[PDB]
């Protein structure tokens, strides 16, 4: 759903701390500022996505304190009150599973986890207690065994299955909520997606940083000693190769850090149609919310990102 | 429904003149291809470390073996300022790109049909659009359907009647908490649970919560209106 | 009197659901709503 | 018939509302069996 809020202070990274430096950097004209915007531009799309994803509630529904779903056991995705941040327990596994002088900084995000937490807490209470109809409009409470009555209806199944087996339906679906603990325990490799959005945005930033250690034909690469062995005339073109070097060093990565967060746009887009059209809604486009004929979705959080829990006949 | 549309039109119409920021994301774009160019004129300005960023300045006060050196500084870092404006605008292509092939697709999906595709065409359940042109963009006014005013009702998954098992065909049985009804889910229409309204499946043991009412039968007061006429019939058959 | 406040957000109103295992809402009327939605 | 088409209130409030009938297959498989039931009786004259 989203990446790292990373600012750079451009002007300390080509030119750190020295003012003569930073004097010759003024020769480039726009592309101290250029990449400032670029990065900020990115950095404020985090919280576009974020908000695209998990605001689509501008209401916040509650689970009751009773638990009479019909059978159906949701202890495992519903909040945990007991804990400081307010996750439930499969957001717990989620969180626990995804792991200077440079002028490097990285920003919060706008909504911190315990918010993503209380937004995807209302999705998931409104979903349980309500059905789709708080997607429509003013939440309408429904009996959850008649919300999945409702359900079955909608995948071409006769109402009638659901009570006629609603034990078996409730002892299914508690099992496979079971085993969805299991997978989130057991492997590493569950989360690949979200570690992969981690681990690229970490590999452009020790990229960008080892790049401040290459000379680029200068007789070094540390600021500090080319001015403090070299007079100003001279100093002035061994000083023209690191900027030359450092600035083509940043627009490679802010180059790559717009088409990566294109693609991170184009997951969160995903992730808020699938909210909209698996959590708030019974979905009929085939194998969009998992494979068999969709019933319901529950969303969770996770460090960057979304994870959908889709329920199928 | 025809007053609650055309007073819903009335409220774009103020929205749309009151208010500068209703247009903010096509306005957006138009700043930003602005803001682009206004970047790479300014780059025309830099000297790249010649001695002048105005070309014809160096020419004129340098020979032709020496002003070489100049003029490969500012070719050097006007064709840098070129690749990052063409890279910026290819990116910026693809996101306008997106946001074409979207409203392509809400031009198919809520113009040309109805979507049941939940929230892809406004809040509410989709009921028709209208496309609008905006300069560089698409405006689509959505109408859709929004449930109103909402009350409470007791509710049943099922009829219990003669030992067998009742089911809505369409819709759900509620109750004002003296008489059931069968109504559609999505409007407060209520009508006597009829053979017609509902299906029968097993027997009442099975089915959790079940509540025991009446089912109604239109066969039955239309042959026992022919009961109490065919009795007639044999009394009167009594008096020649 | 006027000044720059600070302050944690709102996610939204808080509204629990009045949710029961035999308990239905259903509405008696509607509203048309019109919406503009705006794409470049 | 009354099998292609459902009931709901009166026609008063149905801007363009057309007359025409609508038929009940429950209409002959009742008259049918009246000059039926009618023979029946009339054959009870004979004894
Ligand atoms: C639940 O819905 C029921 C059906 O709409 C409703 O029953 C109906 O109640 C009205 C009175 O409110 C009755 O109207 C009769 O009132 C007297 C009867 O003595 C007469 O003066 C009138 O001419 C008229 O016949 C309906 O007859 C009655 N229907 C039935 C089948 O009993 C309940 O009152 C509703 N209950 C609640 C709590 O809303
Ligand atoms: C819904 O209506 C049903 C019919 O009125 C009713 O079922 C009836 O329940 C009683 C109580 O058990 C039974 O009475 C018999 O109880 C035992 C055997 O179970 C005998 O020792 C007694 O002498 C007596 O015969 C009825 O036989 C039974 N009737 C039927 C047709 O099942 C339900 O209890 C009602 N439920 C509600 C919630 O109203
Ligand atoms: C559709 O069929 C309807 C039934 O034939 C018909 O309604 C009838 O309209 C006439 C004309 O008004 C009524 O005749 C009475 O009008 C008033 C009293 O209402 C008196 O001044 C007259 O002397 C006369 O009694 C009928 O009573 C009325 N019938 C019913 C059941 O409402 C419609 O007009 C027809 N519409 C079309 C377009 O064909
Ligand atoms: C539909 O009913 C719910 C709750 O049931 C009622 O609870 C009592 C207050 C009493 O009226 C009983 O006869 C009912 O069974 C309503 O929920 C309440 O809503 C108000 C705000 O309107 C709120 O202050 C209360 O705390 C809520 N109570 C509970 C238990 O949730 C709901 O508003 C009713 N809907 C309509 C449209 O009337
Ligand atoms: C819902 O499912 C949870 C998880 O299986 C149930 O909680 C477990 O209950 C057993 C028996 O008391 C305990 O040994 C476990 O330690 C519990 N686990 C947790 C995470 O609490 C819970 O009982 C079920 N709820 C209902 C109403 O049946
Ligand atoms: C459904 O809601 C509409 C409003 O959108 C109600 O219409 C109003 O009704 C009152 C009388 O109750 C009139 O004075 C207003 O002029 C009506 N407004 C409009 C726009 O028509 C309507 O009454 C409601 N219907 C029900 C059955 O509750
Ligand atoms: C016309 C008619 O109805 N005829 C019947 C006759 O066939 C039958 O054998 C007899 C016995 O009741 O009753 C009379
Ligand atoms: C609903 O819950 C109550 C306890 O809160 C219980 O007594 C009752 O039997 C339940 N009814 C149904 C239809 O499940
Ligand atoms: C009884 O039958 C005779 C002829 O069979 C008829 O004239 C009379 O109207 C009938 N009366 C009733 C009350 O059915
Ligand atoms: C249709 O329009 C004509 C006038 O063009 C009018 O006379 C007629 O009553 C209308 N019919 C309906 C069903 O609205």
């Amino acid at each position: 759903v989203s990446m790292t809020k990373t600012s750079v202070d451009c002007t300390m990274y080509i030119c750190g701390d020295s003012t003569e430096c930073s004097n010759l950097l003024l020769q480039y004209g726009s592309f101290c500022t250029q990449l400032n915007r670029a990065l900020t531009g990115i950095a404020v799309e985090q919280d576009k996505n974020t908000q695209e994803v998990f605001a689509q509630v501008k209401q916040i529904y509650k689970t009751p304190p009773i638990k009479d779903f019909g059978g159906f056991n949701f202890s495992q995705i519903l909040p945990d009150p007991s804990k400081p941040s307010k996750r439930s327990f499969i957001e717990d596994l989620l969180f626990n599973k995804v792991t200077k002088f440079n002028g490097l900084t990285v920003l919060p995000p706008l909504l911190t986890d315990e918010m993503i937490a209380q937004y995807t807490s209302a999705l998931l209470a409104g979903t349980i207690t309500s059905g789709w109809t708080f997607g429509a409009g003013a939440a309408l409470q429904i009996p959850f065994a008649m919300q999945m009555a409702y359900r079955f209806n909608g995948i071409g199944v006769t109402q009638n299955v659901l009570y006629e087996n609603q034990k078996l339906i409730a002892n299914q679906f508690n099992s496979a909520i079971g085993k969805i603990q299991d997978s989130l325990s057991s492997t590493a490799s569950a989360l690949g997606k979200l570690q992969d959005v981690v681990n690229q945005n970490a590999q452009a930033l020790n990229t960008l940083v080892k790049q401040l250690s290459s000379n680029f034909g200068a007789i070094s690469s540390v600021l500090n000693d080319i001015l403090a062995r070299l007079d100003k005339v001279e100093a002035e073109v061994q000083i023209d190769r690191l900027i030359t070097g450092r600035l083509q060093s940043l627009q490679t990565y802010v180059t790559q850090q717009l088409i990566r967060a294109a693609e991170i746009r184009a997951s969160a887009n995903l992730a808020a149609t699938k909210m909209s059209e698996c959590v708030l809604g019974q979905s009929k486009r085939v194998d969009f919310c998992g494979k068999g004929y969709h019933l319901m979705s529950f969303p969770q959080s996770a460090p960057h990102g979304v994870v959908f829990l889709h329920v199928t006949y | 429904i025809a007053n609650q549309f055309n007073s819903a039109i009335g409220k774009i119409q103020d929205s749309l003149s009151s208010t500068a920021s209703a247009l903010g994301k096509l306005q957006d774009v138009v700043n930003q291809n602005a803001q682009a160019l206004n970047t790479l004129v300014k780059q025309l300005s830099s000297n790249f470390g010649a001695i002048s960023s105005v070309l014809n300045d160096i020419l004129a006060r340098l020979d032709k073996v020496e002003a070489e050196v100049q003029i490969d500084r500012l070719i050097t870092g006007r064709l840098q300022s070129l690749q990052t404006y063409v890279t910026q605008q290819l990116i910026r292509a693809a996101e306008i790109r997106a946001s074409a092939n979207l409203a392509a697709t809400k031009m198919s999906e809520c113009v040309l049909g109805q979507s049941k595709r939940v929230d892809f065409c406004g809040k509410g359940y989709h009921l028709m659009s209208f496309p609008q042109s905006a300069p560089h963009g698409v405006v689509f006014l959505h109408v859709t359907y929004v449930p109103a005013q909402e009350k409470n009702f007791t509710t049943a998954p099922a009829i219990c009647h003669d030992g067998k098992a009742h089911f809505p065909r369409e819709g759900v049985f509620v109750s004002n908490g003296t008489h059931w009804f069968v109504t559609q889910r999505n409007f407060y229409e209520p009508q006597i649970i009829t053979t017609h309204n509902t299906f029968v499946s097993g027997n009442c043991d099975v089915v959790i919560g079940i509540v025991n009412n009446t089912v109604y039968d239109p066969l039955q007061p239309e042959l026992d209106s022919f009961k109490e006429e065919l009795d007639k019939y044999f009394k009167n058959h009594t008096s020649p | 009197s006027q000044s720059i406040i600070a302050y944690t957000m709102s996610l939204g109103a808080e509204n629990s659901v009045a949710y029961s295992n035999n308990s239905i809402a259903i509405p008696i009327n509607f509203t048309i709503s019109v919406t503009t939605e705006i794409l470049p």
